[PDB]
RNA sequence: GCUCAACGGAUAAAAGGUACUCCGGGGAUAACAGGCUGAUACCGCCCAAGAGUUCAUAUCGACGGCGGUGUUUGGCACCUCGAUGUCGGCUCAUCACAUCCUGGGGCUGAAGUAGGUCCCAAGGGUAUGGCUGUUCGCCAUUUAAAGUGGUACGCGAGCUG
RNA sequence: UCCUCCUAAAGAGUAACGGAGGAGCACGAAGGUUGGCUAAUCCUGGUCGGACAUCAGGAGGUUAGUGCAAUGGCAUAAGCC
RNA sequence: GGUUCUCCCCGAAAGCUAUUUAGGUAGCGCCUCGUGAAUUCAUCUCCGGGGGUAGAGCACUGUUUCGGCAAGGGGGUCAUCCCGACUUACCAACCCGAUGCAAACUGCGAAUACCGGAGAAUGUUAUCACGGGAGACACACGGCGGGUGCUAACGUCCGUCGUGAAGAGGGAAACAACCCAGACCGCCAGCUAAGGUCCCAAAGUCAUGGUUAAGUGGGAAACGAUGUGGGAAGGCCCAGACAGCCAGGAUGUUGGCUUAGAAGCAGCCAUCAUUUAAAGAAAGCGUAAUAGCUCACUGGUCGAGUCGGCCUGCGCGGAAGA
RNA sequence: GCCUGGCGGCCGUAGCGCGGUGGUCCCACCUGACCCCAUGCCGAACUCAGAAGUGAAACGCCGUAGCGCCGAUGGUAGUGUGGGGUCUCCCCAUGCGAGAGUAGGGAACUGCCAGGC
């Protein structure tokens, strides 16, 4: 889930973890979970992530996710041999820069937004914090 | 293998569990479930008399058939219907462009799908290492080809004794695994049983209105639909009954038409609830044309489970659709020795039902009223707290009748051992 | 009040920035159009608690800097990634 | 199916560098593949074929930018 | 005049078997074992949707997360190809504790009996047979129990083949 | 064997059983010169015309096109008569 | 496989191309000897350049998320298109604002490196050309930039640098490749680099200021916690501050609903203040209903400190092997 | 000294939009075409012969920032060299230093020659 329907090109090279992250303030709403940390986030941990602040919050308030995982992360299989191309993909991550926000949130007082906050920080790998909207 | 069959994918419709000797004439019964499982019915393609070659277990004439219509609808999968020989399903793989997948490998899919608990996913992963066990041969000689045969040295066995070893170690470590499931529903077990409490275990055909009937029963939401193990999982809810009093029910699994032995063994591996039920609620239903097969073959299911011989309050489903002959209640007997006919899946039989568990109780009719201790306010206060009655009367010189009765128990509380210097009772 | 105790910056630079900041102050840049920028550090726990009010950033906001009570206010705010410090803000003249 | 095939080039960028005295028709830029981002003013017209440019006299190369387009052109001063 | 397309083209012209093999070399290069790694495997912990009559944590634990061991399938080809004998059984062992029994405890959805689960604890103990070459496995009958792993998947200058 | 992109680190180069695609031609005009002209796409009104034909107007400016892969190109057009 | 006496000077490579080639060989690059040549070559400074990498960015190519609204398409009544009954509380498509991703995207674009020119200083002409003799074309590790793998490996393949190879000596317990530094010989002479000064074992049981109480130092994550040290704020206060502690706490609110339990014990209506130093149509645990406890508050005289969060330094548990 | 036409430099502070304004000096329309020449038909366009008329359109000029466009300072990212912590990543000293925003700028400037007061 949470794949991306068309894609140009099927593998993608496996890179490096950029320094620091765009897109740190939250703007869609009001409340938010902003990654302190390095990392890949799959899209099994997001969606359980989301199931999990959904579950929380019981169908009030908005819910954003914003990242998405456009990244082909290529796997081989058990008793294969080296070389012989690359692997087939198997999942799809997104890269999370220190800063992200990744989730917003608005319609929940800030103590909810809080649980639902923290329970979806149990599943993710990254390390993350509540954060707030602000005036500029 | 973590990486499974894409779900949604096309497939032909030729692999209909047995069409012939085993079952009677079941197109449809295979159709709807596998609609549920979730190809739908393009072309539908059907052979009779199918001719159990040794080479491919068909003809090449249907053999041709099926290819040109899996590679004409794409279907990723070929399909066959009767469980086969993994070397005549290695030919037929190796004839058509597509690889066919196993009767069991698709009822082993949708079981797979259908289940939401390690419990039954480890009952589906312990009837998958045995689907996979019967083909791995076939499937470890294109690995072999790229092993070269090397491996002389080392295991002084025959060539693949040793992964048969591994795959008997899986046999073992999964043996294991499903033996301490076993220990969780004993657990289970002693903490429903109280040697008070009646139990009943809901049986019968899959999604044939058995959780419906639990839903009418207990108030509580089941998931009912056109597809079939829709209910799978048990869920116990406390009811409340005037007669029997405090009862609870489990909604057991119930079988496909024809389970296969290996499944039966594996979910009676995983849960001996059924066996150890001391009451069982079975629910029969009437949705094929012949009812006697279905009523054998799921009763044979329920003896291999012990189960049936356990009394099951049988439900007759899809009478009350037919409406041939109608849910009365007639007090005939004490212990009213009557099959219950009544389709309570749509709830119509549930004051049936409830004679039902008067007849299911002991429910002797005469009733004989026991003598009333002196001391009686402790013994209304017990009363108005455990179960107080829709009808309250006294009888004359201040004794109290209520249809609740413990005769045995009163009688060995009020003389055991005492001594009865009063000797009030003359 | 709103009002800042701040000093115009004696050395300018990416390493100026990071002395700052590990000596706790942080840069700001004061912009008019109609005189010269004045580039100041101010202590980053004073600037954070008044930045913590929205009244920080909706009315005009007094700095002292080398004795001339200069009249200012918010315009941009740049603020460390992943924790609670503000790195650098910039000041439109008021 | 295969992935594993590539083509070998081992030259397809300037030699000039706006200092060079190039010496009569001395390559400026060749196999750029290209003529607007690297056009010929200076020593008249260069760029025969391929796109290769070619001094037409000896001296200095220039790099500059003009025209509307804002395009990047090599021109060759005599001295 | 060249699908001399093995495209810097051996000649105009050329397929295989070898367990009957032989020669010169290689640990430059697979098989055993060791070694790095630990994806997989085993064990543990984190969040707790829930099942449990109600009650997330008596006992299980959804979707996800983080580690530990070297312990199964693998990855690599560092070591030995001027030789490190292959599974299994017999004889004899020795260690770790992730404890099968016996010992000491906590919670229990622990009345007693009997249990489940977890903590501490390595002193001692921890079957005989039918089948099969078997480790295994299944089966019969025991027992307080018939532990799990390391030791060149212990042990062929000790035995068997 | 050859061509194009990326790997390839802003000169050139650069490997793997690395990730994607092509070629083993075509045209004596699809070549040379001279003269002339610029397209995608959308809106509106209209023939047996309708998401889609042929026309007229307005937006849009190369989003077209290149004999064939991709990259560089291309208004002086290398695009079209 | 072996290749036999000595001393002095220089001193590589394990790459590219091709090969019936892959452990061989030829050319070139690299080594040595000889001859000739110009301030040739190098460093640095200044002046000329070209780029599309890192980074950014979202116009383009694809990809995303939210908020806006219909051209047309399920449909909502419609064998009502109403040339009008709203264009459904559906997707609106372009569009417009806000947010991200890219090796095969760029309206931007470094540091570096490369090339060219000029100027000193320095270098045993280091540079080029021709000729004589070769070896080598099996590389390893480490740092940086990457592909592949699992952001595995003492893994595999590249670019660049360093070291081994072919380099001893001191350090890292021992240790090719890591740090310091390049051995002509001799010295029972000093100074020092890395690393160290309690004994093994040469040199501080040095001086000052602070930290940790685990042998952290001297193996390990998520996660857990009134360990301990700082810092900036917040609430409260001798018109009295922090716990436990003794009194009150409504029957008109106890009115119904699985009935002599109706209320707060499944659920709902309900939450006036009478006679508020200070009183809930009871929050929780509940009580066989009936009991209760702690809290809205005051005397509590115990009398100056007490409650949580944020950032940060070092500790603790997680943490089991033959 | 005041405008129009041509040819250049410059190449969005140079363009687009909005509003006004100009006359046969120039320019563009305009009047005809079996002449020169022309249309896969097209006095559309291209030409030629020119009488009336018009500045509408086009074109030019003026004001307008609504946009395109330019755009600091400061901060950030990156990176060469030396060193340090070295889970994939960072930090320190030092030298260089973006892009994106931000204030602001912004309705072009200039040369040569022909015609008219």
């Amino acid at each position: 889930m949470l794949q991306p329907k068309r894609t140009k090109f099927r593998k993608m090279h496996k890179g490096r973890n950029r320094g620091l992250a765009q897109g740190t303030d939250v703007s869609f709403g009001s409340f938010g979970l902003k990654a302190v940390g390095r990392g890949r986030l799959t899209a099994r941990q997001i969606e359980a992530a989301r199931r999990a602040m959904t579950r929380a919050v019981k169908r009030q308030g908005k819910i954003w996710i914003r990242v998405f995982p456009d990244k082909p992360i290529t796997e081989k299989p058990l008793a294969v041999r080296m070389g012989k191309g690359k692997g087939n993909v198997e999942y799809w991550v997104a890269l999370i820069q220190p800063g992200k926000v990744l989730y917003e949130m608005d319609g929940v007082p800030e103590e909810l937004a809080r649980e639902a906050f923290k329970l979806a920080a149990a599943k993710l790998p990254i390390k993350t914090t509540f954060v707030t909207k602000t005036v500029m | 293998m973590f990486d499974r069959y894409d779900a949604g994918e096309q497939a032909v419709l030729v692999h209909i569990y047995f069409t012939q000797d085993k079952d009677m004439e079941d197109l449809q019964e295979f159709e709807s479930l596998v609609s549920s499982a979730g190809v739908e019915a393009l072309q539908v393609i059907t052979g009779s008399r199918k001719a159990p070659h040794p080479k491919y277990f068909v003809g090449e004439g249907k053999a041709v058939e099926i290819a040109e219509a899996v590679k004409a609808t794409g279907a990723s999968v070929v399909l066959f219907d009767h469980a086969l020989s993994p070397a005549q399903e290695r030919n037929l793989e190796r004839l058509c462009e597509c690889r066919v997948i196993d009767r069991t490998g698709l009822i082993l899919d949708i079981f797979a799908q259908r289940a939401r608990t390690h419990e039954g996913k480890l009952q589906v992963e312990l009837a998958q290492l045995r689907h996979l066990a019967t083909r791995l041969v076939r499937g470890w000689t294109h690995l072999e080809r790229q092993k070269g045969g090397i491996g002389l040295r080392g295991p002084g066995e025959t060539q693949l004794e040793t992964d048969r070893r591994l795959l008997r170690n899986r046999i073992v470590q999964i043996q294991s695994r499903l033996e301490r499931v076993e220990k969780q529903r004993e657990q289970g077990r002693q903490s429903r049983i109280k040697a008070d409490v009646p139990t009943v275990s809901l049986v019968g055909y899959t999604n044939a209105g058995k959780s419906t009937l639990f839903n009418r029963i207990t108030e509580a939401r089941v998931y009912a639909a056109d597809q079939l193990f829709a209910t799978l999982d048990p869920t116990l809810r406390r009811i409340d009954v005037a007669d029997v009093g405090e009862t609870v029910l489990a909604d057991t699994v119930g079988f496909i038409r024809h389970l296969p032995h290996d499944l039966v063994a594996a979910f009676k591996a995983t849960l001996q609830e059924t066996r150890q039920a001391t009451l069982l609620l079975h629910v029969i239903d009437a949705a094929d044309v012949r009812v006697q097969e279905n009523i054998e073959a799921v009763n044979t299911v329920l003896e291999e489970i012990d189960a049936h011989e356990i009394p099951t309050l049988l439900v007759m489903n899809k009478i009350d659709m037919l409406e041939d002959f109608e849910p009365r209640i007639d007090r005939d007997e004490e212990n009213k020795p009557n099959r219950v006919w009544l389709s309570a899946q749509t709830g119509a039989g549930i004051p049936q039902l409830f004679q039902a568990l008067t007849e299911r109780l002991s429910g002797e009719v005469a009733q004989h009223t026991l003598r009333l201790p002196p001391q009686e306010g402790r013994l209304r206060s017990r009363f108005y707290q455990l179960q107080a009655i829709e009808k309250e009367w006294m009888e004359e010189d201040g004794s109290v009748s209520l249809q609740v009765r413990m005769p045995i128990v009163d009688w060995r509380r009020l003389c055991k051992q005492e001594p009865a210097l009063i000797d009030y009772l003359i | 009040m709103f009002t800042i105790n701040a000093e115009v910056r004696k050395e300018q630079g990416k390493g100026a920035s990071r002395r700052l900041r590990a000596a706790n102050k942080f840069p700001a840049i004061i912009y008019g159009g109609k005189e010269a920028p004045l580039a100041i550090e101010l202590d980053h726990d004073k600037v954070m608690n008044m930045q913590a009010k929205a009244e920080f950033y909706s009315e005009v906001l007094t700095i002292v800097v080398d004795g001339k009570e200069i009249k200012v206010k918010a315009q941009d705010v740049q603020r460390h990634p992943y924790k609670p410090k503000l790195q650098h803000i910039d000041f439109v003249r008021a | 199916g295969g992935s594993t095939r590539n083509g070998r080039d081992s030259e397809a960028k300037r030699l000039g560098v706006k200092r060079f005295g190039g010496e009569s028709v001395l390559a400026g830029s060749i196999i750029v593949r290209q003529r607007g981002t690297k056009f010929h003013a200076g020593a008249n017209v260069g760029c025969g074929r391929d796109h290769t440019l070619f001094a037409k006299a000896d001296g200095k190369v220039k790099f500059e930018v003009k025209g509307p387009k804002n395009r990047k052109f090599i021109s060759i001063e005599a001295e």
